[PDB]
C-alpha cells in the first residue's frame, strides 16, 4: 500500500520523528527523515514503520509553526491531504498536504502509541510494572548503599560508615591502626556518598609505589573506575582543553606529581573537586616554626574543596599530640596553639584512670568524684552517680549513660577515630606446636667449609646465609643439587600431609625456587595437587590459583606461598599454617601470621614449625617463642 | 533444580539415578530389529529388562 | 568474505551471521529490516541463505 | 600468523594443567580417561584496535595482544589408557623446544 | 614495656568508635537482608528479556554474555566473552574473580535506567477467557506515575520517589485494582496476533478518551495524600536530625555552623519542590471479553 | 493386559479403534488431570486404559457423555 509522498514513522527509532516516501520500488521503498536529513531504506516485506494519521477535529501544525483544526481529510491515488479551519487567525477551508505537516512528531503518551497500531508483547508490560514497583521500594531503605562492597559484616567498620557518610561535608582523622582496614574503609565512605548523590568530583593522592593497588581496589570492590594522570597523560591532555582536569570525574594523583609546576597546582586548586582523599598523612611532617615544602601546598588545596578525608597513623607509639600537627587543616578557627591541648589532654588523664577504675568493678575514691562532676558541667551528677557506684540493680545503664555524657564532652570524639585490637571482639587464638629433627651429615660436611667465605661480611648477612642451608649447599654441589632427598622436613611434611586428606594446609617457604622444587617433589612423590603463590607472577594467574585452592573437595590441599606480599585476599576456610623456615624480624613475621589472623575466623589458627637441630633455627625458635 | 544439576547428576552414576532409571523403564516397549527385514516379523515389540 | 556480484554474495542471498549487516554498521534488533546502505545487505536471520 | 603449543591456555580451569610440564605435552606414563587434554594449542585471530584506558588496564592486570582461540588435542570420549611414547618432528628453521 | 602502653589506653576513644549495641543490631539486620530471593527471580527474568544467554556453572556461579537478539547494540557492562556473577556474599569473598551482584550494581542499575526510561511495553492489547460474563465488556489497566523535580544533591530520592499507581477501569469509572492481585489477574490473560489486534481497537476508539477523564477524577486526590503524607515525614525526621544536631552544638567546640545552615536550606528548598508534585500516564493495556 | 490384550479387542471390536480409544483415555489421565476408575497398583496410564477397556467401563459412547456432562454443568455453574 506504499504510495509516494506519505508520512511514517519508525517502530523503534522513534527518536528520528515523521518520514516520507521518497521513491518505491518492488521489495525497497526509501523514507527521508527531514527533522535530520537521513536517508533510510527499507525491504518492503516485515513492514518495520507505522502509518501516521490525524482524525478529524484535531490540530496539526505545519512546517511554518501555525496551528490548524481539522475537519475533513481527503484520500486521492491513494494520498491523504488535510483540510481543516486555521486557529491563529480562524479562516475556514485551508487545506493541507501532509508533507507540509511538522519535522518534529511527538507520542509523549501511550494512548497514541496504542491508536496508532503499535503493539508489543504481553510481557514487557509485567515487567516495566515490577520493575518501577522494585525501585520505588528499594530506593527508601534506612541503610541503603551498604550492600554492594564485597566486605563481609564487620561492625566497627559499619557504624564508622554510618557515622560519616550522613554528614554534610565531613572532614575526621581516620588514624586506625594497621590491620584493622582504614582503607576499606575510606572505600566506604566514598561509596556511600556516590550512591546518594551527594558528591560527583573527587581527588585522590598517593604516591607512586601504590598508585596501581588503589586501581585495582576500587575496581574490584567498590565498582568504581578511575583514571590516572601521569606527566605525559595530563600534557597530551593540555591541548585538549582548558584544563584537563575537567575532562573526568574521578582522579588520581600524586603529590610529587602536582609540585612539578606552580601553574599545575593552581589547575588543580580551581576545579571544583567535592571530596579529598589522602594517603599517609603521618609522613606530612609540620613544625610550628618550620611548615615543610610538601604541607604548604596541601595546606592550599584544602580550602577550595569542602570535604577532606585523612588517611594516617602513630608510629614510634607517640601519644595523640602529634595528630595536632595535621588536624588544624580541618577546623584552622578551634585548633590554635599544642600546649593548650596537651594540658587538656593531661587534664583528660586522671578522668581516663576514673573511668578505668568504675569499669573494672571496684570502688571509686570521693576525692576523684568531683573530677568527674568537674568534666561535666551539670548538677544532676549525683543521683546518677551513687546509683552507678554502688552496683544497683540498674547501675548498668546508669553508668553507659554516664559514660555516654562524658563521651559527649570528649575532646575529639567526632572528629577523630581510633579502632584498636585490645577493645575490639572476635579475633581468633593462635595455638603453637614445635617439632625438633636431627641433622644430617652432609650439611656439616658442606658447613665446615661455608664457614670461612663470608669473612668480610655483615654477622646480619652471615647469620643470613646460614639461616637456611639448602642455598649454599647449592652454591658448593652446583646447582640444582639434589638436596631434597635426605632432608628430615620433607619427610616429616609429606608424612603430616598424608594422613589428613581433609584439611587445607598454607605452606610458607623462604623464596621463589625452593617454592617450586617443594612443588616438584610433591607432586612426583606422592600425588598432592599442590598450588605455587610466588611475587613473580601476573595479577590473573594468582587469581587462577586461589580459585582452584578454594575448591572444597576436588581441587588442592596446600598452597605454596613464597614470602607473600601481603595483598592478603580472605582465606577464611584456611586454618593450619606451616612454618618450613624462620626470618629475621619479627614485623614481618606478624604479616605472616596475619595473613590468617583476620576477623571472621570459625576455629583458632594452629601453628606449626619444625626446625633442624644446633643452628639458626635452633637459636630463632628459642628466642622468639620465650624472649 | 536446574538442568545442569540433572546433567551432573545423570553423569556421575549417582545410585538414585539407577533407581529413577529403574522406574522409568518399566512398562516401556522398545522395538528390536534385524536387517535385511524380509518379511513384517522382521521387527518386533519387546520389555526390557 | 563473500565476493560482490559473485556465487555467494551477501548482496543477494541474505545475511552471514544473524542480525548483522557485512561492513558491521547495524546491530541486531534496532535494525530489523534496515537494508544498509554502504555494503547493501539486508539485516535478517541467516536461514535465508 | 603462526600456531602455537603452549600450556597457557585461555579460558581453563586450572584442574586439567597439572598433567603438563612447561612445554605443554603430557608427562609419560600418565594414565588417561576420555576427555582430557593432550597438548596446548592456540590459534591467533583478528585483532582490533583499542582506546588508552584499557591499555593500562591491560598493562595492570597484564593478559594478552591478541584474544586468541584454543584448539587443542583431547582425548575422543569412550577411550582410555596410558600413554607410552611422544614424538616431536619440527622443521629447519623453527627454534626447539626444550622438549624435543 | 607491655604494661607501660596498656597503661597508656583512652577507652573513652575505643568505646565510642565501636558503635555499641546498636551497632551489632545493624550488622544482624544487614545479615537478615542478605538473603533475598525477590532480587534472583526479578534479575534473571529481566536478564531473559533484554537478550542476556545465562550459562549456568553450577557452583553458585552464573556467565552472562551478549546474545544475536539484543535489545541494544552494546551495553555498558558486558564484553563479548561473557563475565561471572555469584549472589551469595562468602562466594563472592573467597572468588575476587566473579562479580557480586546486589541492589547496588551497575548491572541492575543500568538495566533499570533502560528499560524504565524508553517505551517499552507501554501498549498491549490483550484478549480474555470469562464465558461467565457478558459479551463486550471494557476492562483498562491504567499506570498512573507520580513525580517530583529537582536536582539530585536534594535526594528526593528517600521521599517522593517515582511512585507508582496501578488503576482498574469499567465502562462506569469504577475501581478493581483494590481488589485483585496482579499476578492472579494476568495469569489467566492471554495475546493477540498483531494484524487483527490492530483494528479490534479501532472499534472501541472513542472509548478510550471517554474512560480516562473519569480517573482523573480521583487519581489527584490520591496524589495530594503521598504528597501530603511525604511533607509530613520530610517535617519529621529532618527536624529531629536538626533538633539533634544544635543540641550538641551549644556543647562542644566541634560543630561548624555551615552543617547546620545547610541543612536548613535543604530542608525549605526540599518542601518548596516537594509542594510542586505532578503526575503523568505510562502505561495502558486494552482487556476484551471473548467467548472462546 | 499388562501381557495379552486379547479380551479388549473382542470388547471393542479392531484392534485399531482400541488403540485411538486407549491413547484418549491415557491422554485425559496423563495431563487433563482426571482421576482413575480401577486402582492403581504401580502401573502406568497407558496399562490403567487398557484394564479399564477390558472390565467394561470406558467404551465410547461413555467418554461423550462424560465429556457433554462435565461441559455443560460447568458452564451453568460460571455464573
Ligand atoms: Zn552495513
Amino acid at each position: 500500500p506504499f504510495t509516494l509522498g506519505q508520512r511514517w514513522i519508525s517502530d523503534t527509532e522513534s527518536e528520528l520523528g515523521l518520514g516520507t516516501v521518497v521513491a518505491v520500488d518492488a521489495r525497497t521503498v526509501t523514507l527521508l527523515f527531514p527533522s535530520t536529513g537521513e536517508n533510510r531504506l527499507y525491504a518492503r516485506s516485515d513492514s518495520p514503520v507505522t502509518r501516521v494519521m490525524f482524525n478529524p477535529g484535531d490540530t496539526i501544525t505545519s512546517h511554518d509553526g501555525w496551528q490548524m483544526q481539522v475537519e475533513e481529510v481527503k484520500e486521492e491515488n491513494g494520498l491523504l491531504t488535510y483540510i481543516g479551519t486555521r486557529l491563529d487567525t480562524e479562516e475556514s477551508g485551508v487545506a493541507l498536504r501532509e508533507v507540509f505537516l511538522d519535522s518534529k512528531l511527538v507520542f509523549s503518551k501511550p494512548q497514541d502509541r496504542l491508536f496508532a497500531g503499535q503493539i508489543d508483547r504481553m510481557d514487557r508490560f509485567a515487567l516495566r510494572y515490577r520493575a518501577r514497583k522494585y525501585s520505588s521500594e528499594q530506593f527508601r531503605m534506612p541503610y541503603s548503599g551498604l550492600r554492594g562492597q564485597r566486605t563481609s559484616l564487620i561492625p566497627h567498620q559499619l557504624n564508622i560508615a554510618h557515622d560519616v557518610g550522613r554528614r554534610h561535608a565531613p572532614r575526621v582523622l581516620l588514624a586506625d591502626e594497621v590491620g584493622l582496614g582504614k582503607t576499606i574503609e575510606a572505600g566506604m565512605i566514598l561509596h556511600q556518598q556516590l550512591l546518594s548523590g551527594a558528591a560527583e568530583r573527587v581527588l585522590i593522592i598517593v604516591p607512586e609505589t601504590l598508585q596501581h593497588q588503589w586501581l585495582v581496589e576500587m575496581l574490584r570492590r567498590f565498582n568504581l573506575r578511575f583514571a590516572l594522570f601521569d606527566d605525559e597523560r595530563y600534557a597530551e591532555a593540555q591541548h585538549d582543553a582548558y584544563n584537563p582536569f575537567d575532562t573526568e570525574q574521578l582522579v588520581i594523583c600524586s603529590l610529587d606529581f602536582a609540585r612539578r609546576s606552580k601553574q599545575r597546582l593552581e589547575h588543580l586548586c580551581e576545579a571544583e573537586w567535592d571530596l579529598l582523599v589522602v594517603d599517609e598523612a603521618h609522613h606530612l611532617v609540620w613544625s610550628e616554626d618550620a611548615p615543610s615544602r610538601e604541607y604548604q601546598a596541601i595546606e592550599q588545596l584544602a580550602e577550595h574543596v569542602p570535604g577532606v578525608l585523612l588517611l594516617t597513623a602513630t608510629p614510634e607509639q607517640l601519644g595523640m599530640e602529634s595528630h595536632f600537627a595535621r588536624l588544624r587543616l580541618l577546623d584552622p578557627n578551634r585548633f590554635h596553639d599544642f600546649a593548650q591541648f596537651v594540658e587538656e589532654q593531661k587534664n583528660y588523664r586522671p578522668v581516663a584512670d576514673a573511668v578505668a577504675m568504675l569499669l573494672a568493678g571496684n570502688k571509686l575514691s570521693n576525692d576523684e568524684l568531683n573530677m568527674l562532676g568537674e568534666m561535666i558541667g551539670e548538677q544532676d551528677i549525683e543521683p546518677l552517680l551513687q546509683a552507678a557506684n554502688s552496683d544497683s540493680e540498674d547501675a548498668q545503664s546508669a553508668r553507659q549513660e554516664l559514660v555516654s555524657m562524658l563521651m559527649d564532652r570528649h575532646g575529639t570524639s567526632r572528629v577523630l577515630f581510633r579502632n584498636t585490637r585490645n577493645g575490639v571482639k572476635g579475633f581468633p587464638k593462635r595455638e603453637l606446636h614445635t617439632i625438633k629433627l636431627p641433622l644430617p651429615t652432609q650439611y656439616q660436611t658442606a658447613i665446615k667449609v661455608s664457614g670461612i667465605m663470608g669473612a668480610r661480611k655483615s654477622a646480619e648477612d652471615r647469620a643470613r646465609d646460614m639461616l637456611y642451608p639448602e642455598r649454599i649447599y647449592q652454591e658448593f654441589e652446583g646447582d640444582n643439587a639434589t638436596w631434597w632427598n635426605f632432608d628430615p622436613r620433607v619427610e616429616w611434611l609429606m608424612g603430616y600431609l598424608t594422613s589428613h586428606r581433609s584439611q587445607k594446609v598454607l605452606v610458607i617457604c623462604a623464596k621463589a625456587a625452593t617454592a617450586l622444587q617443594l612443588e616438584q617433589v610433591l607432586r612426583e612423590r606422592e600425588g598432592i595437587r599442590a598450588a605455587v603463590f610466588h611475587e613473580g607472577m601476573s595479577i590473573i594467574e594468582r587469581d587462577r590459583a586461589a580459585a582452584w585452592f578454594a575448591e572444597e573437595d576436588t581441587g588442592a590441599q596446600v598452597l605454596l606461598c613464597s614470602e607473600i606480599g601481603s595483598e592478603g585476599r580472605n582465606f577464611q576456610f584456611a586454618s593450619h599454617m606451616v612454618m618450613f623456615d624462620l626470618p629475621f624480624n619479627p614485623d614481618l613475621l606478624e604479616q605472616r601470621i596475619g595473613r590468617l589472623d583476620r576477623i571472621g575466623q570459625a576455629h583458632d589458627i594452629q601453628i606449626h614449625v619444625p626446625y633442624l637441630e644446633k643452628t639458626a633455627q635452633s637459636v630463632l625458635v628459642r628466642w622468639y617463642h620465650e624472649g | 533444580t536446574t538442568i545442569k544439576a540433572a546433567k551432573k547428576m545423570v553423569e556421575r552414576e549417582e545410585a538414585v539415578v539407577w533407581d529413577i532409571l529403574d522406574e522409568v523403564i518399566r512398562e516401556h516397549p522398545v522395538l528390536l530389529n534385524r536387517a535385511p527385514t524380509l518379511h513384517r516379523l522382521g521387527i518386533q515389540a519387546f520389555e526390557p529388562v | 568474505k563473500p565476493e560482490r556480484d559473485g556465487l555467494f554474495c551477501a548482496r543477494i542471498f541474505g545475511p552471514v551471521k544473524d542480525y548483522e549487516c557485512l561492513c558491521g554498521k547495524y546491530k541486531r534488533l534496532k535494525h530489523r529490516g534496515v537494508i544498509c546502505e554502504k555494503c547493501g545487505v539486508e539485516v535478517t536471520q541467516t536461514k535465508v541463505r | 600468523g603462526p600456531e602455537e603449543i603452549t600450556a597457557d591456555i585461555p579460558n581453563v580451569g586450572e584442574a586439567a594443567l597439572s598433567k603438563l610440564d612447561e612445554s605443554g605435552i603430557v608427562y609419560i606414563g600418565a594414565e588417561v580417561t576420555g576427555g582430557d587434554i593432550l597438548v596446548g594449542k592456540v590459534t591467533p585471530k583478528g585483532e582490533t584496535q583499542l582506546t588508552p584506558e584499557e591499555k593500562l588496564l591491560r598493562a595492570i592486570f597484564g593478559e594478552k595482544a591478541s584474544d586468541v582461540k584454543d584448539s587443542s588435542l583431547r582425548v575422543p570420549n569412550g577411550v582410555s589408557g596410558t600413554v607410552i611414547d611422544v614424538q616431536v618432528f619440527t622443521r629447519d628453521g623453527v627454534e626447539k623446544d626444550k622438549r624435543a | 614495656l607491655k604494661a607501660q602502653l596498656e597503661q597508656g589506653r583512652d577507652r573513652l576513644l575505643e568505646i565510642h568508635s565501636n558503635g555499641g549495641e546498636k551497632a551489632q543490631a545493624l550488622a544482624e539486620s544487614i545479615e537478615e537482608q542478605d538473603d533475598d530471593t525477590n532480587l534472583i527471580a526479578f534479575a534473571m527474568n529481566l536478564f531473559d528479556i533484554i537478550g542476556i544467554n545465562q550459562d549456568d556453572r553450577g557452583d553458585n556461579m552464573i556467565v552472562l554474555t551478549p546474545s544475536d537478539h539484543m535489545l541494544v547494540p552494546d551495553f555498558p557492562g558486558l564484553s563479548e566473552d561473557g563475565i561471572t556473577i555469584t549472589f551469595d556474599r562468602e562466594v563472592a569473598l573467597a572468588r575476587e574473580d566473579a562479580q557480586f551482584i546486589t541492589w547496588e550494581h551497575p548491572l541492575i542499575r543500568n538495566g533499570l535506567d533502560l528499560i524504565l526510561s524508553g517505551d517499552t511495553g507501554s501498549s498491549t492489547i490483550s484478549l480474555l477467557k470469562n464465558k461467565a460474563l457478558p459479551v463486550g465488556t471494557l476492562l483498562v489497566e491504567l499506570i498512573y506515575v507520580v513525580e517530583a523535580q529537582a536536582p539530585k544533591q536534594l535526594q528526593l530520592n528517600r521521599f517522593l520517589p517515582p511512585t507508582p499507581v496501578r488503576m482498574l477501569l469499567d465502562k462506569n469509572g469504577n475501581n478493581l485494582a483494590a481488589q485483585v492481585e496482579f499476578e492472579t489477574f494476568n495469569r489467566q490473560l492471554n495475546a493477540v496476533n498483531r494484524h487483527t489486534g490492530s483494528k479490534l481497537v479501532n472499534a472501541v476508539q472513542q472509548d478510550v478518551h471517554a474512560i480516562l477523564q473519569l480517573g482523573e477524577a480521583q487519581i489527584e486526590k490520591s496524589a495530594r495524600a503521598l504528597i501530603d503524607a511525604a511533607r509530613n515525614e520530610a517535617d519529621e525526621k529532618l527536624s529531629a536530625e536538626l533538633s539533634r544536631l544544635e543540641a550538641l552544638r551549644a556543647v562542644n567546640p566541634n560543630i561548624r555552623d555551615d552543617e547546620l545552615t545547610a541543612i536548613e536550606s535543604n530542608r525549605q528548598q526540599v518542601m518548596e519542590s516537594l509542594d510542586q508534585a505532578g503526575w503523568r500516564l505510562d502505561a495502558l493495556r486494552l482487556i476484551v471479553v471473548t467467548h472462546q | 493386559a499388562r501381557v495379552t490384550v486379547q479380551d479388549a479387542v473382542e470388547k471393542i471390536g479392531n484392534r485399531f479403534d482400541l488403540v485411538l480409544v486407549a491413547a484418549r483415555r491415557a491422554r485425559q489421565m496423563q495431563v487433563g488431570g482426571k482421576d482413575p476408575l480401577v486402582p492403581e497398583e504401580n502401573d502406568k496410564t497407558t496399562v490403567i486404559a487398557l484394564r479399564e477397556i477390558e472390565e467394561g467401563l470406558i467404551n465410547n459412547q461413555i467418554l461423550d457423555v462424560r465429556e457433554r456432562q462435565e461441559q455443560q454443568e460447568q458452564e451453568a455453574a460460571e455464573l
